[PDB]
Parts: structure tokens; C-alpha cells; sequence
């Protein structure tokens, strides 16, 4: 179990730590957060009590660094930093720990939610989508656009992630635009996992960090990734059956963890009653289809 | 964006432009089989596009064989008009092709756009107007051509014979839908109207009879006739 210390919090936010989330006063005693399950990706986040416009946060790995979080009084923000002197780590955490003044990662031991949510998403991919090599943690925002969002405009603060459009050559072979474009089987299995991803993996990791930034920050356009990414495999008459098995589950948890009162912003009702009533994998996502018919079935 | 009645005039500027119809693509007679089912059979179709500024149309039959052993022949009739439009942009040279194609029905955008990926700077649009291009089949030698052919063919018209000699483009558009719209809604009345006097011919290389301009402007008021009243009997008035 890892440890995120805190150097202090001088302003009032609420903190987030995966699905987690709670509340700090300004100049309350908090020095960081204890007890981080080891073996995934985590996510800490922030919102400004006195300007909720800007949700921010940090993806990092224990695994890869002592990392921490100090507040810089000239940019306004609560940072994530780098500590490369491990004893002096060592030592604050244990200090902080002693005097109590860590909150505890709690996690009920039944709970396999954040796995169930991150899966396949992996700190290294994470790091090519969002590019800023100099640190071991990725810094994403609420404003932050995509790739495929400045194309339609600072490039080093996008998420870069793999533009798919089903209007492109790149989605339609000569010859073939009928059958392309109504059943994008080639676009998916060829272009797709054969040639960008290389395998399903990489796509459900890109398609999970997509929802959860979209969640977790309320970023358009990971939002806009997110129902790309399934549209293309709902829309796709061939798909591996273990991937539809995996992706019914996936969803099923991404559904089971949207705040119920968001629903109406992060869920587009055209993709998925396209995808739950009318596609070719209409009967394939049950698990899926059953958690949204009875939590959302004003959506549908 | 669309099309409709503000921007009604871009249709005659100097931009090349044309009008997709797909409307008599599929084409089918719907009888009862001897086991008492109901069945189709396709006749020939075509599609109908047409350069509104200088009234050339090229008119793609399409063969009834274009249809065999083939599934969903209404959605595929949008994608083998799309591929056909594609084809035509494709063998005129640069300085023909439209800047812009504007389709009938809303239905043909994807399948266009889907077709012309190549060809960016062209926009494809819909339109608001209610355009009566699926009365060309009431054009006698339009119908002539279509029923008449035995493979896929481009006949090519000009819609407006000569009447870019003495009226502009805006007015022989005008007169063309007027003529459709009378055609659409009792094509017998409207043929009547236009044939009454043997005297007035269809020349060979025209569609329509030889009217000077006063007798135009007769034509055109018996035509607004109809579809006023018309309108009246199918609507009690
Ligand atoms: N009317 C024509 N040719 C010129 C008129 C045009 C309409 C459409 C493009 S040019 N007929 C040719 C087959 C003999």
C-alpha cells in the first residue's frame, strides 16, 4: 500500500481519489491520502470550492515514482510532484502517518469497482496520450480538447487520442463505401486493432481512460471518444466474440458508476439506443442493456 | 447548409452547381402471385441530375439488372445513385465539375458523402424545397429512353430546350417546376394543356412544344389553373 502526502491544503477543494471523493476547509490539517492499492493506475482530482469551473486532476502509478501534492499559490493549483530523495519520502510519510493526519484510500474488501474500471488502462499509454514526457503522473483538465477536437488549439495541453471518424478514407475503402460504411467490420478489425492498437487491449484501455476522464472531469471531448469507441464496435457486423463478452462487461461497470444525476451529460442517447436496439450487436451486451434499462430507462 | 427559399437565387449564380434526383431509381409494380402472396417487379429507372443554370441534364438509366440477386434494394438504390454521381463528377474535367450537389431527399447526403470523400472541396447539401423532379417521368421522351433501354446508359438533355435564347435561367427554372409541379399533381390535364393545339410541334432535339413567348405565358397561367384547382378537388375549396 502507497501513500500520496500532501504539503498542506490551503485552500478549501474536494479532493478525489478514484471513485472517492471528500472535503477539505481551507488550512485544514490534511497531509495526503494512505493505504493506495498497488497494481493500478489511480487518479487524483480536484475542484476548487470557490470556483467549481475547473475539474483537474493527476493520473500516476505508485509503482513508478514517490509522488506528492503541494499547492503553488502563484498558478493556483494544487500540483503533483516528483520526490527523488526516497529517504526524505520515507520520512515525511511516516511522520504524517504517526500523527494521523492521512486520510485512508477505503477500499471494502468485496469492491473490485476501480479494477473492473481500469482494466487496461495502463501509465504508459496514458503518457502517449497525454504528452508531457518531463513527468511520471499525466496532468488532464474540464477544458483540455482533443486531437481530432483542434482539427474541427495549444497542441501541448491535448489529449491525443486515436481519431476515429466514420466519414474518412481512412473508414472507407474504394469500392466499398456502401458496405464500409454500414458495416464497419474492416474499419474496426483491420484499420483498428490490426493496425493502430495492435490488439483489443489497448483499445478497451483507450476506450476506459476516455470514460473516466469524461467522468471524472467532465471533459467533452473524452466523452465524445468514449461513445466513438463502442459505436465502432457496435456498428461492426464481425467482432471477436471475446471482445464483445468484454466489452458488455466493461460498460456494464462504467454505467454502474456514473453519478445517476450526470447521466443526462455523459450518456448520448442517440449512440446508445443505436447500439442497445438497432445495431449488430444489439443482442450481444446484455449485462449491459439490463444495468441501463433499469437505471436509465428515461434515456431510452 | 440547406437549401430553401432565402438563398433561392445562388441556384443561378456563376458557381457550377447541380441537383441529384433519386426518386425514379427503384422503380417496382407490386402484383399478386399465383399462390395469392404479393411480389415486385423492377422496370427500368434513372437518375435524374441536372445543372439548374444551364439546364443539362444527364440522365443515368438505370437497367433493371442492377437490381438482380440483390438485398434492401431501396437503401441500396441511394448508394448505386451516390456511386453513379461519383462516376459522372469523376469523367468530366476540373473546370465542369460542381462546387457544390444538392440532393432531393435528405437520405442521399450520407450515401453522397460517403461516395465523393475524395472530392472535399465539393458540399453537399439538402434542400427545403418541395422540388418536383419525380414528375420527369411524365417528360414522354424521358420515359421513351428509360423504358426503351436493355443496359445501363447516360442519355444527356437540356430541360429547357432553347429557352436560355430569350429568358434567363431564373425564369427557365421557374417555368421547368412549374411545369413538373402541374405534371405531379394531374399529369392528364397537364399534357392535355401542353398538346391541345396541333399546330404548336415538339421539335426532335427539344422535350417541349414550340411556343413563342405569348403563348409561354398562356401555358404558364393554365398550368397555375391546375394546380390551384386541382388542388380544389382533392381538397373542397
Ligand atoms: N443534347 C445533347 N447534347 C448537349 C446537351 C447537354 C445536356 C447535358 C450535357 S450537354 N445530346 C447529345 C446526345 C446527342
Amino acid at each position: 500500500m502507497n501513500t500520496v502526502p500532501f504539503t498542506s491544503a490551503p485552500i478549501e477543494v474536494t479532493i478525489g481519489i478514484d471513485q472517492y471523493s471528500f472535503n477539505v476547509k481551507e488550512n485544514q490539517p490534511f497531509h495526503g491520502i494512505k493505504d493506495i492499492p498497488i497494481g493500478h493506475v489511480h487518479v487524483i482530482h480536484f475542484q476548487h470550492a470557490d470556483n467549481s469551473s475547473m475539474r483537474y486532476g493527476y493520473w500516476f502509478d505508485c509503482r513508478m515514482g514517490n509522488f506528492y501534492i503541494q499547492y503553488d499559490p502563484k498558478d493556483g493549483l494544487y500540483k503533483m510532484m516528483e520526490e527523488r530523495d526516497g529517504a526524505k519520502f520515507e520520512n515525511i510519510v511516516h511522520n504524517f502517518k504517526e500523527r494521523q493526519m492521512m486520510v485512508s484510500y477505503p477500499k471494502i474488501d468485496e469492491d473490485d469497482t476501480w479494477y473492473n474500471l481500469t482494466e487496461f488502462v495502463q501509465m504508459d499509454k496514458i503518457r502517449k496520450i497525454v504528452r508531457k514526457d518531463e513527468n511520471q503522473f499525466s496532468y488532464v483538465d474540464s477544458s483540455m480538447t482533443t486531437v481530432q477536437e483542434n482539427e474541427l488549439s495549444d497542441p501541448a495541453h491535448s489529449l491525443n487520442y486515436t481519431v476515429i471518424n466514420f466519414k474518412s478514407r481512412e473508414a472507407i475503402r474504394p469500392g466499398h463505401e456502401m458496405e464500409d460504411f454500414l458495416d464497419k467490420s474492416y474499419y474496426l478489425n483491420t484499420v483498428m486493432l490490426q493496425g493502430i492498437f495492435k490488439n483489443s487491449s489497448n483499445y478497451f484501455g483507450e476506450l476506459q481512460f476516455a470514460f473516466l476522464n469524461a467522468m471524472f472531469f467532465g471533459n467533452y471531448g473524452s466523452s465524445l471518444q468514449w461513445h466513438a469507441m463502442i459505436e465502432l464496435i457496435c456498428s461492426s457486423a464481425t467482432v471477436p466474440k471475446h471482445m464483445l463478452d468484454k466489452l458488455d462487461e466493461i460498460l456494464y461497470y462504467q454505467i454502474k458508476t456514473l453519478p445517476e444525476q450526470y447521466s443526462d451529460i455523459l450518456l448520448n442517447e442517440r449512440v446508445w439506443n443505436i447500439c442497445l436496439y438497432s445495431s449488430f450487436q444489439k443482442n450481444s451486451l446484455h449485462n449491459t442493456e439490463k444495468i441501463m434499462e433499469n437505471k436509465y430507462p428515461e434515456l431510452l | 447548409g440547406a437549401m430553401n427559399s432565402s438563398n433561392y437565387a445562388e441556384l443561378f449564380n456563376n458557381d457550377i452547381k447541380l441537383f441529384v434526383d433519386d426518386t425514379n431509381v427503384y422503380r417496382v409494380t407490386v402484383h399478386k402471385t399465383f399462390e395469392g402472396n404479393v411480389a415486385t417487379k423492377a422496370i427500368n429507372g434513372c437518375i435524374f441530375t441536372l445543372n439548374p443554370k444551364t439546364g443539362h441534364l444527364f440522365l443515368k438509366i438505370i437497367h433493371t439488372s442492377v437490381w438482380a440477386g440483390q438485398k434492401r434494394l431501396s437503401q441500396l438504390a441511394k448508394w448505386k445513385t451516390a456511386e453513379e454521381v461519383s462516376a459522372l463528377v469523376r469523367s468530366l474535367p476540373k473546370e465542369e465539375q460542381p462546387k457544390q450537389i444538392i440532393v432531393t431527399r435528405k437520405a442521399m447526403l450520407d450515401p453522397l458523402e460517403v461516395h465523393m470523400l475524395d472530392f472535399p472541396n465539393i458540399a453537399i447539401r439538402p434542400t427545403e424545397l418541395r422540388l418536383p423532379f419525380s414528375a420527369a417521368m411524365s417528360i414522354d421522351k424521358l420515359s421513351d429512353v428509360v423504358m426503351k433501354a436493355t443496359e445501363p446508359q447516360m442519355v444527356l438533355f437540356n430541360i429547357y430546350d432553347d429557352w436560355l435564347d430569350r429568358i434567363s435561367s431564373y425564369t427557365a427554372f421557374s417555368r421547368l417546376t412549374l411545369l413538373l409541379r402541374a405534371l405531379k399533381t394531374n399529369e392528364e390535364s397537364a399534357k392535355m394543356i401542353l398538346l391541345s393545339d396541333p399546330t404548336i410541334t415538339i421539335k426532335s432535339y427539344h422535350l417541349w412544344p414550340s411556343f413563342t413567348d405569348e403563348q409561354w405565358i398562356t401555358i404558364e397561367s393554365q398550368m397555375r389553373d391546375l394546380i390551384l384547382t386541382e388542388y380544389g378537388r382533392k381538397y373542397n375549396v
